[PDB]
């Protein structure tokens, strides 16, 4: 069902924690990695339904990298 | 180590499940950009709330918390 | 510097209090309402931002009610 | 008493300060529209923590409260 290995995915989130923190003790839990990438994959999904409304406005069936940027800035 | 562990089939399957059938080659990069964006907002939150609880494992309850921002 | 009107908002606000309410008793400070109607213009202004990029996505430079209708769908 | 109180050039000129010159004409309607919907949330929420609060009048702070979600 997740698209995105789960090695990749948590090597990816353990590097960004690591730079958030700069060393401190942290680990994660299985459920914890998981309920993550669930979120972060719906939210790509997501972005990629509202991004593709906006290709559809333009006349277009391709997604442009314009429409992802358009869809983000308006979210937020 | 590492954003381009996101590979180009894993992004194209993303876009077609929310509908997408055809994409830019260009989405690859915007699509990883986006991702780190997301993650480095969400795991900033879920730790510092870990950390706000005096804990050291960060939990599922920790991550829904962060997302709830 | 507002733009619309403060009696005619003050009457719009006490008919949607009221009906949620069902006529509970409450009333409002004067600040509250001018808060009320500052947020209101400024979210009105900034959809208008939004959806205007939306207008110039479509390759217009008229407002068109899908344009208001993707921003408010993108929003949330 | 009454939404057809948020008149035309009100809305032209919202629309204005947003940096859009020029508009549709159903785009009277449909500010009507969002702003409505916008006042009920606002309005509700703002009143609900009033009377979680235990107060009746509805002051500035309750008001950014329910601005805040």
């Amino acid at each position: 069902m997740l698209l995105i290995r789960k090695l990749p995915f948590s090597r990816l989130a353990r590097e960004i924690c690591v730079k958030f923190t700069r060393g401190v003790d942290f680990n994660w839990q299985a459920q914890a990695l998981l309920a993550l990438q669930e979120a972060a994959e719906a939210f790509l999904v997501h972005l990629f339904e509202d991004a593709y409304l906006l290709t559809l406005h333009a006349g277009r069936v391709t997604l442009f990298p314009k429409d992802v940027q358009l869809a983000r800035r308006i979210r937020g | 180590d590492n954003i381009q562990g996101i590979t180009k089939p894993a992004i194209r399957r993303l876009a077609r499940r929310g509908g997408v059938k055809r994409i830019s080659g260009l989405i690859y990069e915007e699509t990883r950009g986006v991702l780190k964006v997301f993650l480095e907002n969400v795991i900033r939150d879920a730790v510092t709330y870990t950390e706000h609880a005096k804990r050291k494992t960060v939990t599922a309850m920790d991550v829904v918390y962060a997302l709830k921002r």
